[PDB]
């Protein structure tokens, strides 16, 4: 998506009915920075939310 | 140790071993001093009969 919520009034929106997909998000490395919390960024896909 | 990279999976694990450990050592003491008054008991039981 090429438009980002406006950070003024941004919303958060809520994920359901998923197949997690860290380890793909991580792997394409599509964006730059990956830093994560609690889970680990080194393609923690194992867990389930 | 599922969860975080090895080092930050080792900062919170210290965090719970020393807990875990802390808590075990106050109950070992309170049962080793309960454990000294029953001996005491037992002594008299002895004596009595």
């Amino acid at each position: 998506a090429t438009r980002f919520a406006s950070v003024y009034a941004w919303n958060r929106k809520r994920i359901s009915n998923c197949v997690a997909d860290y380890s793909v998000l991580y792997n394409s490395a599509s964006f730059s920075t990956f830093k994560c919390y609690g889970v680990s960024p080194t393609k923690l896909n194992d867990l389930c939310f | 140790l599922s969860r975080l990279d090895p080092p930050e999976a080792e900062v919170q694990i210290d965090r719970l071993i020393t807990g875990r450990l802390q808590s075990l050592q106050t109950y070992v003491t309170q049962q080793l001093i309960r454990a000294a008054e029953i001996r005491a008991s037992a002594n008299l039981a002895a004596t009595k009969m």
